[PDB]
């Protein structure tokens, strides 16, 4: 994907894909 | 954190990797 804005969700759906079996990270601050 | 990062500004997937497990 180039250029790509994610946020909330669709940043953990790439975040959750471009990793996936390799698991990933994400902010979830609180 | 790294969302605004890749979203309000926007990031490539080689940073979306640094970003992953």
């Amino acid at each position: 994907f180039v250029n790509q804005h994610l946020c909330g969700s669709d940043l953990t759906e790439a975040l959750y894909l471009v990793c996936g079996e390799r698991g990933f990270f994400y902010t979830k601050p609180t | 954190g790294i969302v605004e990062q890749c979203c309000t500004s926007i990031c490539s997937l080689y940073q979306l990797e640094n970003y992953c497990n």
